[PDB]
């Protein structure tokens, strides 16, 4: 999700990247956080004492109660090159990161930190009156250039490409619209804070250059996990590296510099949002009938909302729509599948569905005590209609690929098509028909298996 | 049932401490030497030790006695 | 007598049935009850215990007799002794000292501090 | 005793172990009661 | 996973710390206590990101409150807060959130100190240290019905030096503390630090709310003590085995005697625990006339024939 979505990417981090990244005691304090609770007491354990500990002490800390809770504690840490493992006197000795254990203390004792945690320029205003309306405004910019709805205001042409080369948001310039796809919306689904962390991975993935290494944008975006909104800090600690992508997350919003080149750049409450997180806007309202009442006023709510309902109206309080068939055409023409538009109206629903789903179910119990069922909160007749729309989406079902008939000998059929099945690409077989199907994908490695 | 002291070198006491509050605490200082760090690592181990013994067992259980 | 009003009277009333009832003072029942204070034996091997004749690893020896047993409080199936722990006693301190209501300071009154 | 010394040629000492660890505070408590028993006879003879 | 809190009671007497020295090879122990304290706490608010830290001193005069700041800080003369009157005792390199937290308590401590040597004259003879916990589990249960939830634990900052008996008065509130831990499921840990190498009323404390009791005797090192036993979060508070390698016998002490208890009486009215029967046929603690005939049955001899 989010923590095991940073820990498998901090994973590919080679080792010696991993140890450089080792360095500044923010990023050392920020891998800390992401360490599972277990494994956070035992580095912070074995982090003051410069005696090396083995791993049977360890092993005899934990009750056996949380035994495979330890195990997963190590595989992580030994995962994260946390650890020295130690052969000495028929022991498996351990030995903490020293770069990671000397940083951390810094971080903790007060030691060494190179302003790794930024300075304070002591100039600085209120977030709410001004940086967080710039942060929501310049997150919805690019939110709402991505589900298509028309803007004055458009993004620059490095989220652009970096959409691009995204898995999600396919373009095409001959038609003139972006199209999105299942992984847009899915993007959609986690709340924000998560949402910015898939960018950032997909931002990391994207930045191969030349001109930019790794250590500095982990170091950077660690640390603006480390600084506090509503004091501006300088730029002087920053590379031009950090500089650039300074200026790059200012077109974000991530970080509020009032001038291009400025020495001072504000922090933004997504930069602590980004840590860990902490009726709702976007609660909505689903009849029988398929109509929409949405307790939503933000703009980005009920404009992904207009994905899959056909809208009717907006009042200040409600949006007025209904899901009609092409509504829900128009949202698996995108690629969006019904469950998780389902899983969306689930979230979404007004606690009113909730008392009257607890209620029913309070019913069932009731009635039917010996058969217990989930908490369905809303009717399963509009959930029954969206899976009866995505099932005749695809009443025919295409695979595409080749096919091999006219076979004189059994066994030359037999043959071909136990090797297609064993590569799992045959689709049918029979050897009275004489003919067997391959995939696509699989219709090369089968020709050059019958040509050699 | 199965030391007096005064309050000028409490005075004396508290003006150090306040003054070695003024000056420095280098929060480093309670890193331990590597020694007695061993000795007291080996303490808690061992009421560690004692403690999961004792704790690892604890309807009437079951017997090797027939 | 006490008769309900709705449902969460019906738990004020269980939870006002908790307390011990004051005694009248005409009641003279006023005794030396002969009890010990059992110790948690500690052993890796079960031992039957004197009142269920199971194997239990822990257990609280009687100091009158030294007989082990499960649950306290609970008397000593072998003489006969009430068997107990100090926070047995411990929870019972604290109807004997019941404290005087908080009596809420007059808002035309200066008020001491800012904080609680 | 009968069945501390039962146990002692029956499972050869293997198991003796157990059945007078399993048996020892019992035995110990009613040890305790015979040696009151014992005190306050003395007691009274003296 | 889930963020606890971690309030903390520390015991600030000045004979029993100077005693301490005394005892001890060096001076200003308390200096090393409060930056092990300083470096624990800065280890706890790295566990979490959501965790927060309540610290408590129990003096002579009275308790104080270390962390969080009092709300008199109005950003005036008097806010004593942040950049007003922030005198430098830690670096302002610090991590910020560790500076504000660690300068302000220290800040706290100069006042309070402060305070106690402008009381220096008087010399209380109760201990503060059973309602300082006390009001340590009442802030407790301020953030667990604020802030909906999260997990919490106190530290106990105690010293016996060798000086300060166990009291009896220190009797009732301990208890009264257990059971309101005990309700929350707050764990108390203890580390005591002095020549006395037991204290009975804190290690049933300690035992009773699934805490951990830690006697100590030097004040070097003590951050190995804390923060490889005293770390044990409430979430993996039953995954954790305990170092409490001191068992305590869950006993008391007799009324009109003192000693620990064995076998004996108590008053079916006051209940009182008494190890012989009282003079005067009544009670010491709520005067309850007796019957003759019920201590006369206990006073009964046991028979055994000739
Ligand atoms: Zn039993
Ligand atoms: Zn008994
Ligand atoms: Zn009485």
């Amino acid at each position: 999700s989010l923590k095991h979505s940073v820990t498998q990417y901090l994973e590919e981090i080679p080792q010696q990247v991993q140890n450089r990244l080792y360095t500044s005691p923010a990023t050392c304090l920020a891998i800390y956080r992401i360490l599972p609770p277990l494994a956070k007491f035992f580095i912070m354990a074995m982090v003051f004492n410069e005696n090396e500990v083995p791993l049977l002490d360890l092993d005899k800390w934990v009750n056996s109660n949380g035994k495979l809770q330890f195990q997963n504690a190590i595989k992580s840490m030994k995962s994260l090159h946390l650890l020295i493992p130690n052969k000495s006197s028929g022991t498996l000795m351990i030995n903490l990161n020293p770069t990671f254990k000397i940083s951390l203390r810094n971080a903790l004792t007060g030691g060494e930190v190179q302003n790794s945690f930024g300075v304070v320029v002591e100039e600085n205003v209120v977030s709410l009156d001004l940086l967080d309306e710039y942060s929501a405004n310049k997150w919805e910019t690019i939110l709402h250039f991505m589900v298509g709805t028309p803007l004055a205001k458009i993004p620059s042409e490095k989220v652009l490409n970096l959409l691009k080369h995204s898995k999600l948001m396919e373009e095409v310039n001959s038609t003139g619209e972006f199209k999105i796809t299942n992984e847009g919306f899915q993007f959609l689904l986690q709340e924000i804070n998560s949402q910015l962390w898939t960018l950032l991975l997909q931002y990391l993935k994207m930045i191969e250059t030349s001109k930019m290494d790794l250590v500095d944008v982990l170091h950077f975006i660690f640390m603006l996990g480390a600084l506090e909104v509503g004091k501006a800090y300088k730029i002087d600690a920053l590379s031009e590296t950090q500089r650039i992508m300074l200026q790059d997350m200012r077109d974000y919003g991530l970080v509020f510099q009032k001038h291009s080149n400025d020495s001072i750049f504000y922090p933004t409450k997504l930069a602590l949002m980004l840590t860990s997180d902490t009726i709702p806007d976007g609660s909505l309202i689903v009849e029988t009938n398929f109509k929409i009442y949405s307790y939503s006023n933000s703009p980005l709510q009920i404009a992904v909302l207009s994905l899959f309902v056909h809208l009717k109206a907006r009042f200040v309080n409600m949006v007025l729509g209904q899901i009609t068939r092409e509504s829900i055409r128009r949202a698996l023409t995108n690629g969006i599948t019904a469950d998780q538009i389902i899983a969306y109206l689930e979230t979404h629903a007004h606690p009113q569905m909730r008392r009257l789903a607890e209620e029913k179910l309070e019913k069932k119990l009731e009635l039917d005590p010996n058969c217990k069922e989930p908490l369905q909160v809303l009717p399963p007749t509009v959930v029954d209609q969206i899976r009866l729309w995505q099932l005749e989406l695809d009443r025919v079902i295409t695979y595409e690929g080749s096919l091999y008939s006219d076979f004189e000998t059994s066994q030359e059929y037999n043959l071909l098509s136990k090797y297609a099945q064993d590569i799992g690409v045959l689709l049918w077989k029979d050897d009275k028909k004489k003919k067997f199907f391959i995939s696509k994908e699989g219709n090369s490695q089968v020709l050059d298996f019958a040509k050699r | 049932t199965t030391l007096k002291v005064s309050n000028q070198q409490m005075l004396q006491q508290l003006s150090l401490v306040m003054d070695n509050l003024i000056n420095k605490l280098d929060l480093n200082q309670v890193v331990p030497n590597n020694e007695v760090s061993n000795k007291i690592n080996k303490r808690v181990i061992t009421a560690i030790k004692i403690n999961a013994k004792q704790a690892k067992h604890n309807l009437e259980v079951k017997s090797t006695l027939p | 007598y006490k008769i309900l009003l709705d449902e969460t009277h019906l738990k004020e009333l269980f939870n006002e049935a908790v307390t011990p009832l004051p005694v009248n003072k005409i009641n003279k029942g006023f005794t030396l009850v002969k009890m010990g204070f059992p110790t948690r034996i500690f052993e890796d091997t079960p031992t039957f215990c004197s009142c269920h004749s199971k194997l239990v690893y822990g257990g609280y020896f009687c100091p009158n007799c030294h007989s082990k047993v499960c649950s306290l409080p609970t008397v000593c199936p072998c003489c006969d002794l009430m068997l107990i722990l100090s926070t047995h006693l411990a929870r019972s301190y604290h109807h004997l000292m019941p404290l005087k209501t908080f009596a809420e300071v007059p808002t035309t009154e200066k008020f001491r501090s800012e904080d609680c | 005793n009968e069945l501390f010394q039962d146990v002692l040629n029956g499972d050869g000492e293997s198991m003796s172990n157990t059945c007078t660890a399993y048996l020892k505070p019992v035995l110990n408590s009613i040890t305790l009661a015979t040696h009151k028993y014992d005190e306050y006879f003395n007691e009274y003879n003296n | 996973e889930s963020p606890s809190l971690l309030t903390v009671i520390i015991e600030i007497a000045p004979k029993l710390w100077t005693t301490f020295d005394e005892e001890g090879n060096e001076k200003g122990s308390i200096i090393k206590v409060l930056e092990a304290l300083i470096v624990f706490l800065n280890a706890h608010l790295a566990f979490n990101s959501a965790n927060k830290v309540a610290v408590i001193a129990a003096y002579s005069q009275g308790i104080k409150y270390l962390y969080p700041e009092s709300t008199s800080a109005l950003k005036a003369s008097e806010s004593e807060n942040k950049t007003r009157s922030d005198l430098k005792i830690i670096n302002s390199d610090m991590y910020r959130r560790f500076r504000n937290v660690d300068e302000t308590l220290v800040e706290e401590i100069y006042k309070l100190f402060e305070l106690e040597k402008k009381q220096i004259e008087q010399n209380s003879q109760r201990s503060t240290l059973a309602g300082a916990m006390s009001a340590g589990l009442t802030y407790v249960n301020r953030i667990s019905k604020e802030s909906v939830s999260l997990k919490s634990r106190l530290l106990v900052l105690t010293c016996g030096s060798g000086s300060s008996k166990d009291e009896i008065f220190q009797y009732i509130p301990i208890m009264n503390c257990i059971f309101s831990a005990t309700k929350m499921k707050c764990p108390i840990d203890v580390v005591k630090i002095g020549g006395s190498k037991e204290s009975t009323f804190l290690q049933q404390t300690t035992d009773a709310t699934n805490g951990v009791y830690l006697h100590v005797e030097s004040t070097e090192g003590l951050i190995q003590y804390l923060a490889t036993a005293m770390f044990i979060d409430p979430s993996l508070r039953p995954i954790i085995v305990k170092p409490n390698h001191g068992s305590v016998d869950f006993r008391t002490s007799c009324y009109l005697t003192g000693r620990v208890v064995a076998v004996g009486f108590i008053c079916s009215v006051c209940l009182c625990v008494l190890s012989i029967i009282p003079p005067g046929n009544k009670c010491p603690a709520c005067d309850s006339q007796f019957d003759e005939h019920v201590i006369a049955k206990l006073k009964r001899k046991p028979v055994v024939p000739r």
